[PDB]
This record gives structure tokens, sequence and C-alpha cells, in this order.
């Protein structure tokens, strides 16, 4: 029942060896700052994937 | 009769105003802790928070 218990799906082609897939992310924060304030804290993002054959 | 003319000039400073625009550096996430802080006196640092 291994083809009923799980999707099949159909992307690759019957050329292909190796399919791969992404992640992103995202970090930062914030703060209570006053009038004159110069030290915002920043904000950056992040990717990686995977591989399979 | 003879006419009169005044002149005063203005002061120069108050406390803690910045003296010159010269590349200067201002912290505003800082907070103060169990006292009172008056312009144009030093400061101290207790405990930086971690996170």
């Amino acid at each position: 029942s291994a083809l009923r218990v799980f999707p099949v799906t159909t992307e690759l082609s019957p050329t292909d060896k190796t399919f791969e897939y992404m992640t992103f992310d995202k970090v930062g924060t914030a703060q209570i700052i006053a009038d004159y304030t110069d030290d915002l804290p920043l904000v950056d993002a992040l990717g990686t994937s995977e591989f399979g054959k | 009769q003879i006419n009169a003319s005044y002149q005063r000039d203005m002061a120069i400073a108050l406390p803690g105003m910045v003296a010159d625009t010269s590349k200067y550096n201002i912290d505003g996430a800082c907070v103060v802790n169990e006292g009172d802080v008056l312009v144009g006196a030093a400061v101290q640092v207790v405990q930086a928070q971690a996170v």
C-alpha cells in the first residue's frame, strides 16, 4: 500500500539525476529609543537548500 | 537732550548643550535606573542586558 499511503507527484523528467529545494529565513529585533538616537538595531535574511537523488 | 543707545550680548552656552557639530555620537537606547540624572552631568552603566 505504499502507493496509496503517500502522495505520488510528477515533476522530474526521465533524464534527471538530482533535485533541489530551497528555504529562506530572517532575523532582527527592535528597541525603545529616545529623541536623539544613533543606535537602531538592524535586520538580515538567510537561505539554505537540500538535495535528493 | 542727548539720545542713548544700549547693547547687550547673548550668553554663550547652557548646561548640557552640544558645543560644536563635529563628529558626535548619541546613544538613545538607555534607561535611567533608581535615581535622577541632571543635564550636563556624567553617568555610569550598571548592567547591559544580554538579549
